[PDB]
């Protein structure tokens, strides 16, 4: 889940504060590739 | 014994009650020390949650790792179950091996009717475990808001 | 084929695992039982 990669640790400050991995990106599901975008006349569509 | 924590186990009810009638013992443990309690627990089986408790079962019986029932079903969400067992005198406060609270489990999955309910009975939100993290350093490091305020 | 592993008696029971030790960058030698947690859950021993 994007919940357990945004909490993945990067580091802890000498402070003893942590830096994790949302607090450097955003963290969703996304495709493996947005090259590719298919209409089915003119609605948002996917096929095979 | 061993047909016990089988049948309990396995949710069925009945034979939980006849080999109660013809008495095994409540309490027997197979090889990581899991009563019949810790058993019916973890899988959800509230009616022989029940059965067991009123039949003398340990209520805070504890594993080869110093886990307990409530541990079980606080982590697993079984509301319920949580409150039988509290309401049967589970100590709320019970820690295993890792110095790993009840409370602990339900923050970390999120329950947030269980941990209120732990609350409701007295849980120690200040509890550290052997990492020194409370309930809430759990709710923060998750980015619960729901479940860090409750705990505020 | 050279295989390395625990002599038998040191991978039979739930507390030998804090006799076992990692190496930290400092050279200091440190216990499982230090930077771990574990407990009993059940699992699959053969998924279809």
């Amino acid at each position: 889940s994007t919940e357990e990669f945004g909490k993945i640790l990067l580091k802890v400050n000498q402070d003893g504060s942590r830096v994790l991995l949302r607090d450097v990106a955003k963290i969703e599901l996304g495709g493996e590739n947005y090259d590719i975008i298919a209409e089915f006349n003119g609605q948002p569509a996917s096929g095979l | 014994g061993k047909k016990l924590l089988e049948a309990a186990r396995a949710g069925r009810d009945d034979e939980v009650r006849i080999l109660m009638a013809n008495g095994a013992d409540v309490n027997a443990a197979d090889v990581v020390g899991w009563t019949p309690l810790h058993l019916a627990a973890y899988w959800g089986h509230l009616e022989i949650v029940e059965v067991l408790l009123k039949n003398g079962a340990d209520v805070n019986a504890y594993d080869t790792l110093g886990s307990t029932p409530l541990h079980l079903a606080a982590h697993f969400g079984h509301l319920e179950i949580v409150e039988v067992l509290l309401k049967n005198g589970a100590d709320v406060n019970a820690k295993d091996d890792n110095g790993i609270t009840p409370l602990h489990l339900a923050a970390n999955r999120g329950h947030l009717e269980i941990v209120e309910v732990l609350l409701k009975y007295g849980a120690d939100v200040n509890a550290q475990d052997k990492f020194g993290k409370t309930a809430f350093d759990i709710s923060i490091n998750n980015g619960n808001e729901d479940l860090a305020e409750i705990l505020q | 084929k050279v295989y390395v592993m625990s002599e038998a008696k040191y991978r039979m029971l739930p507390d030998d695992i804090g006799d076992w030790y990692v190496r930290a960058a400092d050279g200091q030698m440190v216990p499982f039982s230090a930077f771990s947690s574990s407990r009993w859950e059940y699992g699959s021993p053969r998924l279809e």
